[PDB]
Formats: C-alpha cells, sequence, structure tokens
RNA sequence: CACCAUGUUCAA
RNA sequence: AGUGUGGAGAUCGAAGAUGAUUAGAAACCAUUGUAGUCCACACUGCAAACGAUGACACCCAUGAAUUGGGGAUACUUAGUAUCUUUACGGGAAUAUCCUCAGCACGCACGCGAAAGCUUUGAGGUUACAGUCUCAGGGGGGAGUACG
C-alpha cells in the first residue's frame, strides 16, 4: 500500500529495507507451492526454493501497517503465535506498537466463549502461521474479524484478508518481519521520524532458548 | 450377514422351491392333455 | 450433441454469476445470443461484453457485474400470445416489480414488458432477473 | 447394507477393468481375486537366532562373513483367513482410510 | 440485574445503540438476549410455544427422557426469532428457549405485490427455505389474500409481521422441528436477494464497537 | 435513491444491508464472517491523517480463500497498492 | 427424466397411459374384475338370508369374540 | 498486488502454454522450412510435419523421415523456417 | 499407588507459590511451616501437601516447573533477554556482505530501487 | 479352530 | 453352470461311497469319486451381467501422482540437469515445464434424509425447461397363473 493520494513515494521501499529483508532470508519460501500464495512467488531457485516477490511482499506490509495504524484504540488488535519462535516478535510488537497478544496453545473460545472471564473481542486478528494459527483464525470467522497473516509460499488462505507473503519459520526471518511491521506502523503515526533510523533493535525480536 | 432381513427364507432357496413347482405343474398339465 | 446454443449459453453466465466471477467466456455464439445479451445489458444486468471472430462461430467475453441472479433458457420455445403475458410471470419470476421474460416476437427479441407494450405476442425464449 | 468402501475391499476401479483371475489362498485355498486378497512378501530366517548360532558354529561355510540363507514367500490370505491370522484387523471408520506403500 | 460480558452488550445498555438495525447492518452476533429486551419497545415483542415433545436416549438402566421446546419470538413488523431448546423438565426447556429466540433474531423484508400503496403487505419475491427435507416456498400475494399457509408456518408468518402470502411445502411438513425452522429459513433469506432496488452504492459506516472504542475501553478499566 | 420506496416517497425498507466490495452479495444480518476492514489515508509525509477508507466483504468469499485477492483487487482498483514496480 | 420436444405430444401421451395402469386406485376404477369379485356388484348396500352365527377370534393383542353371521 | 487475469486478452504466458484448439482463437502448430540437399544444395520446401518422406526434386535424396510429430531432416541437410506470412 | 490427588497437588503448588523463601529440601522442617500457613480438618493432607511441596522444590532447583509462578524469578529472567548486543546482528550480515541466489539478483535487477550495494551473488 | 440346541401369549 | 455330437481326462470335483463329529449330521472335517472341469462344432441367454449410478453435450476449485502420444530445454514475451552407449541404435531411460487422451487418490462451492457424491457429480433444480430413451408408484400373493 505504497500509493497514497498525492502520489508521494514515501511509503516505498528504500534500499535499506530491501537490505534488511534479504540479510534475514524473508524471501525464501519453502519449496512447496499454493494456489493462493502462487501470485507472491517470483520465481524457484535451482534447489527448489521458491523466492518472493519482494514489491509484493513489501506492498502487502504497508497495507498491514495502514490497517493497524487505523486502529484508533490499539489492545483489540491481537497478535497471535503458536510456533514459539514468534512468542519474542509478538510480545516486542505488542511493546511498542500497544496491542494484545497471545502466545502457547489457543484456547478455544476464546473468542465466541463471552463468560469465559478469559474472553475478548478485538478487531483485528494479526497471525504468524495460518495452519499453526488455525484455531484463532476460525474462531474469528464466527464474530466479524478481518485477520492479517505472515503466510509462506504453502500457506492456506482461508479466512485471511491481508496475507503477508514472507518467511515466517526461521527465528531471524520472523523477528524482522515483527521488527518492519512495528516500525512502519510507528511510523504511519507521529511516534517516531522516517529520516531517523529506529533505535530498537532486531535482536530483541528474535526468540532466545529458555535454558 | 452382506444383505438386510428376509422376511423369509433364503431368497434363493425359495426360488428353486417355485423352480421345482413350475416343473411339476407343467408334468401334470401334460399327461393330461 | 450439443442442440441449443442459448440453453448453453444462459447457463454458462448463471454458473459465472454464482461463482462470483467477473468475466465468462461464451462458445459458440450465434445471433439469437448476442441478442440476447443486448436485451439484458440494455437493463443493466450484464457490462460490456465483446464477440471474437474465429472464421467460425464466435466467442463472447461478457464482463459480469453482481447484478445477475438467474438468467436460463425456457425450451421449447412455447409460444405466448398478448394473454399469456400474466402467467409466464407467474410462474418462472421472482416477482412483478423485478424480472424479464425474454420472447423473440415478429418484432425482434425483445423482454415481456416491450413486446406487451408493442402488442405482440411471440415464442418465449428465456429470462433474467 | 450402506456402502463400507469406496474401495469397496478391491483394488478395481469402476472402469479399469471387469475381471481379475483368483488365486488360491495361502491358508485355506479359498478362491480370492487377486486385488482383493491381502498379499504379504515375507522374508523369513530358516532359523532362529540361537538355532542359526549352533549352525553356523558348526559351518565351515557360514559365519559373519557369509549369512545364512532367507525364505522369500508371497502369501495371498482370504480376506476372513487374513482376520483370523491377525494379519489384518478391523480399524475404527476414521483409521480405516489410511494406507502404507512399503513395508514398515 | 444485568452486567454486559460482551461490547455489544455494553454499547446496547449504555444507550449507543438504539435500534437492533445497527446490529443487523453490521451483522454482530447476539450473545446476550437482553440486548432484544432493550431494543425491542415494550409490549412489542411477544412470544409464543410451538412445539414441545420429548426425546429419548437408551441408557443401561431404561432410557433417559429430555423435553424439546420451540419458541417464536416477533414484534409483528418485521423482527421474526425461532430458537428450540432441550431441558430436563418441560419448564426448564421453555425457559431455554424464549432466551434462544431473541438471540436468533432476523429482520424480514416486506413488499408489494402490484401498487406500491400504503405499507407493505407481503415478501418482494418467491424464496424459499429447506431444513431435513421440508422446504417451505413462499409466494407474494395480492391485498386481502391473507396467509395462505398451515397452522405451524402461518404462526411464524404472522410473527414475521407480514399480512398476504401463498404458501407451499414438501417433503415431511409433520417433522414440525424442520417445519418451523424452514419457514423461518425462508424468511431470513428475504434480505439476501439483490433486487434493483438496492444496486446503489451506499456510502461506509463506522461499527458500534469502532465508533465508541475509547468508550468500551475505560468500562473493562474501571 | 436507495432502499424501497412507497407511492407517497417513504422508504419503505427496515435497513438497507451492507453489500460486499468484491462480489456486490448482500451482507445479511447472521453471517458473522463478513469483516470490515478500514485503511488509513495518509498524507504527503508518512504520518496518516483522520480519514480511513473502508472494504466489506461477505463472508462466503473469506470461506472460499479468495478474500486475500479480493483486497488486491479493491486496493489497486483505489490507487492504494501499486500493481508492479517502476523503471530503475 | 423424460421427453421435452415440442412435437414430442405422442410420446407424452403413451406414457402416461402405460404408467396410469400402476396406480392400484385408478386401475381398480378402470377394470372389471373388482367389480365381478364384489358381492354387492358395485353398490353401496345389499339384503340377504341369514344362514348360521359364528363367532371371530379377534386378531392380536385384542382378544375377543366377536359376533359375526353366514349371510 | 499482481495483475489479474483478463479473458479476452490473455498474457503470452498463458496463451503459449494452451493447445492450439484451446487457445482463443483456433490456429495451426506447423511451419515450413527451406532444406538445402545435402549432395545438391538446391533448396526444397519441406513441411514441420511432413508424413510422407520428402525427396530432392533433383537429387531423389530422402530429406525427411515421418515421426508420430515433427519430421526428421536428413543429416547433412541446413534448413531455414519461412516465415508463416 | 501413592498419587496426589488434585486437592493436594493444588495445595502444594499454592504453598511453594506463597512460601517458597521459607521452604526447603526436607520433608519435616517442610511440614512444620504447612502446619500455620494452612488450615485443614486433617493432619494426613497436610503431611501429602508437604511431602510434594518438597517435591516441588527439588523439581525447582532443577529448572522451571509448569504451574509455578515466581514473580521475583520471572522478573530477574526476563532482564536477561532484555540485554541486546554491542551491534545489531542484521547490520553484522549487511557490513559481512549479503549473499543471494541467481534468481534474487534477476529480481532485484528489475527492481525499481536496483540492486543494493552491499549485496552479491553466490 | 473337539462338542455348545432351545426359551408359550399380552403388558410393565 | 447346463445341453448335443466327437475328442481328452493330469488336477480338482455336483451325485455317490467310506470314515469321523453329533442327541441326530449320506452337513461343515478326512479319504475317494461319476458328470463336469480342458478342446472343436452347435445350442442356451437365467449373474451382486455392479459403479446396485442409461447415452450424448456444456460449465466446474485444489495438491501429489499414474498410463499412452506429442512440443521445448489488470504488463511487449522470462530456466534446467543425469546414467548407459558396437547395433530392431542420427539410441534407450531419466530431469524440468507444457499439452491431448485414459484409469484414479487426498476435495472449494454446491447437493443430499443421511451415509456420502464432487471437473470421475449423486453439483450447476420450488431461482423447478440442453436432447433422447428405459424403468417405478405401500408390503405380499408373484415374476406366480393363463395365453
Ligand atoms: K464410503
Ligand atoms: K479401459
Ligand atoms: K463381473
Ligand atoms: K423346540
Ligand atoms: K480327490
Ligand atoms: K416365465
Ligand atoms: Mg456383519
Ligand atoms: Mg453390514
Ligand atoms: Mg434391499
Ligand atoms: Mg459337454
Ligand atoms: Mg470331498
Ligand atoms: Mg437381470
Ligand atoms: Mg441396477
Ligand atoms: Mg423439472
Ligand atoms: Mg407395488
Ligand atoms: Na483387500
Ligand atoms: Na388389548
Ligand atoms: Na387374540
Ligand atoms: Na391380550
Ligand atoms: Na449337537
Ligand atoms: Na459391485
Ligand atoms: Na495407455
Amino acid at each position: 500500500m505504497s500509493a497514497v493520494e498525492s502520489g508521494s513515494k514515501v511509503l516505498r521501499m528504500k534500499e535499506s529495507d530491501a537490505q534488511k529483508l534479504l540479510a534475514m532470508r524473508c524471501h525464501i519460501g519453502t519449496r512447496n507451492q499454493s494456489s493462493a500464495m502462487k501470485k507472491y512467488i517470483y520465481g524457484r531457485t535451482a534447489e527448489g526454493s521458491h523466492i518472493i516477490d519482494v514489491h509484493m511482499m513489501w506492498e502487502k506490509l504497508i497495507l498491514a501497517a495502514r490497517v493497524i495504524a487505523a486502529v484508533e484504540n490499539p489492545k483489540d488488535v491481537c497478535v497471535c503465535s503458536s510456533r514459539l519462535y514468534g512468542t519474542r516478535a509478538i510480545y516486542k510488537f505488542s511493546q511498542h506498537v500497544g496491542t494484545s497478544f497471545h502466545g502457547g496453545r489457543f484456547i478455544p473460545g476464546t473468542f465466541t466463549n463471552q463468560i469465559q472471564k478469559k474472553f475478548v473481542q478485538p478487531r483485528v486478528l494479526v497471525v504468524t502461521d495460518p495452519r499453526t494459527d488455525h484455531q484463532a483464525i476460525r474462531e474469528a470467522s464466527l464474530v466479524n474479524i478481518p485477520v492479517i497473516a505472515l503466510c509462506d509460499t504453502d500457506a492456506p488462505l482461508e479466512y485471511v484478508d491481508i496475507a503477508i507473503p514472507c518467511n515466517n519459520r526461521g527465528i531471524k526471518s520472523i523477528g524482522m518481519m515483527y521488527w518492519l511491521l512495528a516500525r512502519e506502523v510507528l511510523r504511519l503515526r507521529g511516534t517516531i521520524v522516517r529520516s531517523v533510523p529506529w533505535e530498537e533493535k532486531v535482536d530483541l525480536f528474535f526468540y532466545r532458548d529458555p535454558n | 450377514g452382506t444383505v438386510s432381513r428376509p422376511r423369509g427364507m433364503r431368497p434363493k432357496w425359495h426360488k428353486k422351491r417355485i423352480k421345482r413347482l413350475k416343473l411339476r405343474r407343467r408334468r401334470m398339465r401334460q399327461r393330461s392333455k | 450433441t450439443m442442440m441449443s446454443v442459448l440453453a448453453n449459453a444462459l447457463r454458462t453466465i448463471a454458473s459465472a454469476e454464482r461463482r462470483g466471477k467477473r468475466q465468462v467466456l461464451i462458445r459458440p455464439s450465434s445471433k439469437v445470443v448476442v441478442k440476447f445479451l443486448q436485451v439484458m445489458q440494455k437493463h443493466g444486468y450484464i457490462g460490456e461484453f465483446e464477440i471474437i471472430d474465429d472464421h467460425r462461430a464466435g466467442k463472447i467475453v461478457v464482463n459480469l457485474n453482481g447484478r445477475l441472479n438467474k438468467c436460463g433458457a425456457i425450451c421449447p420455445r412455447f409460444d405466448c400470445a398478448t394473454t399469456d403475458y400474466e402467467k409466464w410471470m407467474k410462474n418462472i419470476l421472482p416477482s412483478r416489480q423485478f424480472g424479464f421474460v425474454v420472447l423473440t416476437t415478429s418484432l425482434g427479441i425483445m423482454d415481456h414488458e416491450e413486446a406487451r407494450s408493442r402488442n405482440t405476442g411471440g415464442k418465449v425464449l428465456g429470462f433474467f432477473y | 447394507m450402506t456402502t463400507k468402501r469406496r474401495n469397496h475391499g478391491r483394488s478395481k476401479p469402476a472402469h479399469s477393468r471387469g475381471r481379475v483371475k483368483p488365486i488360491h489362498c495361502f491358508n485355506c485355498g479359498r478362491l480370492t481375486p487377486k486385488d482383493k486378497a491381502v498379499g504379504r512378501f515375507v522374508v523369513r530366517r530358516m532359523l532362529d537366532a540361537a538355532s542359526a548360532r549352533d549352525v553356523a558354529e558348526a559351518s565351515p561355510v557360514y559365519g559373519a562373513n557369509f549369512p545364512m540363507p532367507r525364505l522369500y514367500m508371497k502369501q495371498r490370505f482370504c480376506i476372513a483367513c487374513a482376520i483370523h491370522s491377525r494379519t489384518v484387523r478391523a480399524r475404527p471408520v476414521g483409521n480405516r482410510k489410511i494406507r502404507y506403500t512399503k513395508k514398515v | 440485574e444485568w452486567v454486559p460480558c460482551t461490547k455489544l452488550g455494553r454499547l446496547v445498555k449504555a444507550q449507543k445503540v438504539t435500534s437492533l438495525e445497527e446490529i443487523f447492518l453490521f451483522s454482530m452476533p447476539i450473545k446476550e438476549h437482553q440486548i432484544v429486551d432493550t431494543l425491542i419497545a415494550e409490549g412489542q415483542l411477544h412470544d409464543e410455544m410451538m412445539k414441545i415433545y420429548p426425546v429419548q436416549k437408551a441408557t443401561s438402566a431404561g432410557q433417559r427422557t429430555r423435553f424439546k421446546a420451540f419458541n417464536v419470538v416477533g414484534d409483528c413488523d418485521g423482527h421474526i426469532g425461532i430458537g428450540a431448546r432441550v431441558g430436563k423438565e418441560v419448564s426448564l426447556a421453555i425457559r431455554a428457549s424464549m432466551i434462544a429466540a431473541k438471540l436468533n433474531i432476523v429482520p424480514v423484508r416486506r413488499g408489494y405485490w402490484g401498487n406500491k400503496i400504503g405499507e407493505p403487505h407481503t415478501i418482494p419475491m418467491k424464496v424459499t427455505g429447506k431444513c431435513g427435507s421440508v422446504a417451505v416456498r413462499l409466494v407474494p400475494a395480492p391485498r386481502g389474500t391473507g396467509i395462505v399457509a398451515a397452522p405451524v408456518p402461518k404462526k411464524i408468518l404472522e410473527f414475521a409481521g407480514v399480512e398476504d402470502v401463498y404458501t407451499s411445502s414438501r417433503g415431511k411438513t409433520r417433522t414440525h422441528g424442520n417445519l418451523i425452522m424452514a419457514t423461518f429459513y425462508a424468511l431470513r433469506k428475504t434480505y439476501g436477494f439483490l433486487t434493483p432496488d438496492l444496486w446503489a452504492d451506499t456510502e461506509p459506516s463506522r461499527d458500534p464497537t469502532d465508533e465508541h472504542a475509547e468508550l468500551l475501553a475505560e468500562m473493562t478499566t474501571a | 435513491t436507495i432502499g424501497m420506496f412507497n407511492e407517497e416517497g417513504e422508504n419503505v425498507d427496515l435497513y438497507i444491508p451492507r453489500k460486499c466490495h468484491a462480489t456486490t452479495t448482500l451482507i445479511e444480518a447472521h453471517d458473522h464472517a463478513a469483516v470490515q476492514i478500514s485503511i488509513a489515508n495518509v498524507g504527503p509525509n508518512g504520518v496518516i491523517n483522520g480519514t480511513t477508507t473502508t472494504l466489506c466483504i461477505a463472508g462466503y468469499l473469506r470461506s472460499q480463500g479468495e478474500s486475500d485477492h479480493a483486497i488486491n483487487h479493491i486496493t489497486i482498483d483505489r490507487g492504494i497498492m501499486r500493481i508492479k514496480t517502476g523503471k530503475p | 427424466t423424460k421427453t421435452n420436444g415440442q412435437n414430442a405430444a405422442r410420446k407424452l401421451v403413451r406414457l402416461r397411459c402405460r404408467n396410469r395402469w400402476a396406480d392400484k386406485g385408478w386401475k381398480r376404477a378402470h377394470t372389471f374384475s373388482a367389480r365381478k369379485a364384489n358381492p354387492f356388484g358395485g353398490s353401496s348396500h345389499a339384503k340377504g338370508i341369514v344362514l348360521e352365527k359364528i363367532g371371530v377370534g379377534a386378531k392380536q393383542p385384542n382378544s375377543a369374540i366377536r359376533k359375526c353371521v353366514r349371510v | 498486488g499482481f495483475f489479474d487475469a483478463d479473458l479476452s486478452y490473455p498474457t503470452v504466458r498463458t496463451e503459449r502454454m494452451k493447445h492450439k484448439r484451446r487457445r482463443l482463437v483456433q490456429g495451426p502448430n506447423s511451419y515450413f522450412m527451406d532444406v538445402s540437399c545435402p549432395r545438391c544444395r538446391q533448396v526444397t520446401v519441406v513441411y514441420s510435419h511432413a508424413t510422407t518422406s520428402v525427396e530432392c526434386k533433383g537429387c531423389s535424396k530422402k530429406l525427411c523421415r515421418p515421426t508420430g510429430g515433427k519430421a526428421l531432416l536428413v543429416e547433412g541437410c541446413g534448413y531455414r523456417r519461412k516465415p508463416d506470412h | 499407588g501413592k498419587i496426589r490427588t488434585k486437592t493436594v497437588k493444588r495445595a502444594s503448588r499454592q504453598v511453594v507459590e506463597k512460601y517458597y523463601s521459607k521452604l526447603n529440601f526436607d520433608f519435616y522442617q517442610n511440614k512444620r511451616v504447612i502446619m500455620d500457613v494452612t488450615i485443614a480438618e486433617s493432619k494426613k493432607l497436610k503431611n501429602k501437601i508437604a511431602g510434594y511441596t518438597t517435591h516441588i522444590m527439588k523439581r525447582l532447583a532443577r529448572g522451571p516447573v509448569r504451574g509455578i509462578s515466581l514473580k521475583l524469578q520471572e522478573e530477574e529472567r526476563e532482564r536477561r533477554m532484555d540485554h541486546a548486543p554491542a551491534t545489531s546482528d542484521v547490520d553484522k550480515v549487511i557490513q559481512s556482505g549479503v549473499s543471494v541466489d541467481k534468481k534474487t539478483m534477476q529480481m532485484l535487477q528489475r527492481l525499481e530501487i536496483g540492486v543494493p550495494r552491499r549485496v552479491k551473488r553466490a
């Protein structure tokens, strides 16, 4: 969603943004293609791994950021994760953006069981993988909740509305996509300026062994 | 048990019993003719 | 084999509308097919459509909006009088407020509302709503 | 009554072929179609571990360098004979669909 | 005596949502039956017990008998609600099914047969609704026709607010559990049919839980 | 201008349902899968303004798995997403 | 499934003619085997002379004797 | 976001994949070549999918071999694809 | 059969959460602590709770135990994860040179921004 | 893989 | 399977014989064994002759495969290798992509009383109409009686 009414190129991907994506291997697929995600794939490497279009990745990333930045009251944007590789990422993302999050097993009925005493009614749902976060997506389909999902090459896109084509498997790749998303949401507000680079480090978004 | 309730003997054996009945009826008409 | 070309065309358009498609390819095409499509177009039920010439029975690509619920062909043609217009809206049309019965008449292919105003009967071609 | 298997118990689709010649069951000799029968290819040792050790100890030719021969049989079973011998068991309705393409 | 457990219920109690049409417009589920109590004027909402019948589960010692109750709710002005519940007691099943009836409240579109004179009297188009094998088809009828329907569909069509209709039924209509829901499904279809009247583009609206987001945060906070 | 009207001009309709922005499908009151996504409008600088642009998607489109493709089509149509990169 | 031709009325007439005989009510009203077997001869009532009195044991699960006569 | 397919104006990639009859407009799959006699250097026009063994008019030499698909040209010959139109 | 029922296990998990500092690795001193920090009609259950609290403590000394939440341990371990390296990891990869495959460089060349400066083929 | 047949009529 | 006439007759084996089992048991089990089983010519036309699913035509979402033939190595065009190789050999098989035809598997609508079906419909049907044809009308009597 880099295109704006004035025609300005402010939200377009710069050279610094592309370098961060390439270093963390956020453009690497899973060698297993999907019909819903076929468009986002630029091509296939010699070893079979699929390559994600970086223009299409950035267009979808800004679209999700503009949707998250359009929520006047945060904490009703839920960032869910089940892989445990995005548990520190969604925790750090919620620290800066100010959203709700839930790592680990999604307790069924969290969005539908109204007497649960742990019952929440978010407006936007953000998940790290449609396959592993299928429980959260299934409940959102019963309570009118749009879904923003970090989707790989083989992701199923049922009940997900904004799919970010990304590498949601590696520790470093997940941290960057949540770092880039958090940075852009803050930039879309008045929190930080576009010219000065963000002081917060992507290393705080990486997953660490409990040992 | 592959079939449902027959409500009778086995249909194959009822068909054979009918088969033999027709044989003896056509032999009784032959001797009168 | 294929016996009715209009029946095949209207089943293809109706199927595409149920599936939410924005376009549909029709093969083959005839004068009756194009005249029928133009009647739906003049009432806003379909968008622009384009006829491709292949030196054979042509093909049509129809741009579909979401306004068409169902179109279909009535077989056989079932000749209709001016007094039978009410009986055909009662049978095949969802309401007396919307939807059209297309007939072929001596004055051309037209909907039942136009044919009734022209005071002409004809043979029932199909419907759309 | 109701169709238990889309397979119908045999490896014969509707328009694949008409007739498959039957085989004699390994155990009782019942004539069952070759695609329907429960086929197992077994490779059996001629002697068990203790018996092989005693025979290989007395064998000039057999030992660690040269292995003992095995028995290779393709066994095809009637459905009744395969269930009774427990080479195959009844399964839950959900578990009925799972197939193994290689010996495990 | 009512403590809302949902954002919609909190808005309804705070008089920020004042009509069922805001809920209907934004497709929000109703999880509390007290939302319908507030948003329907006093005396407008009527209830009626459609069907009660026992259902049995065979057990090791005899059998277990429970009761399934069908309730119809409606203001006779375009709102209908059908809810079925099972209880160990007839009275318990009856109370639970009144709650379920309010929770399943839907809007009904009423139109005209011929001239658009006065208030709408009939459904706008032919609609069918299927439950099990039972399908109920409602056909628009001229003024003064009345509800030409079986006594079970007729009661539901009276609560929905339609005056004239032609009704046909097929399947095992003596299965009144399916016949009650088939009539209800046909009335729900009235607002899903795209008529040339609704072809125009409508401007976007703000979700009630979006517009009053800052109010709803402070309710949970304090 | 939208809805069922009288001969006296009164609007007969109880309410006017939302229409899906990809299939022109009336969104029913009891589907509970239809969503409404508001995209923030961004000024000449990176900061957004108070205005937003909202899309309505019917719940059947999301169950098919085609709501992601539909939003791609709409946001490109409204000039929000760029269909391809420019010349280097 | 059935025929739908414009000039296929002869086939549709024979179809109904042949298949009406499968209706037990229709076949009974259009054949004379029911009237020839009916003692009343197609009439509502008929007079008679009593021969003897008989008691019929009612079918299960009922257990009674129904008074009857041969006429 | 990518480009949505157009039914009346298919892209090069999708039209190239299609079968010649399944194409949007029917068309041939064959062509003609200018093949020269290996021992004559005399040019004859040879059909790409020729099923009859084409001979050099002067040489009387087999210039192609029948196949289930495209014709197999003789060794030592030179060919150029003639323009279709 | 000597399984601790859920009443004993829940109560012994509550005691460890509330009096972790006072507890120990021995049954007899822990049982003394359980005696005054608990109200129960039965001495046997207090004995079974003291046995399982000691089992929890021996489990806690080896590593974290599910169902036990100690705020002092959580905050101290959280501060450890909050520490960041002197230089960012993504930077170190860029200064060391980002290597891409053949297909990735073709896409980069087609980009409007071109290939980034510190990007090379593999 | 020895042999293992049967249960009066209605109604709880 | 059965019939007729010629062969053939190893195995198996209706009928039959003998031995077991059994309360009984020319039943299951055992040993045999006639007609058959096999062939030529001529009859018969009775199958759970089944996908319990008539034929022709159109549309129809996804992933991994498989058999035969080919082609290549709302964007103006997007690679790739391996093994054998003095004569049914300018070879054979592989790999990748596409394509037509065939048998299918795990399957998005939709349908269905359900089980389930789903480009292989049982879908596109009360929003009922592409064409043709066969059959059914509660269970029996009965596919019986008569001709
Ligand atoms: K099945
Ligand atoms: K075949
Ligand atoms: K067969
Ligand atoms: K007895
Ligand atoms: K023998
Ligand atoms: K006969
Ligand atoms: Mg059984
Ligand atoms: Mg069974
Ligand atoms: Mg049966
Ligand atoms: Mg013979
Ligand atoms: Mg024997
Ligand atoms: Mg037959
Ligand atoms: Mg049949
Ligand atoms: Mg019909
Ligand atoms: Mg009958
Ligand atoms: Na089998
Ligand atoms: Na009685
Ligand atoms: Na009796
Ligand atoms: Na009795
Ligand atoms: Na016995
Ligand atoms: Na079969
Ligand atoms: Na083949």
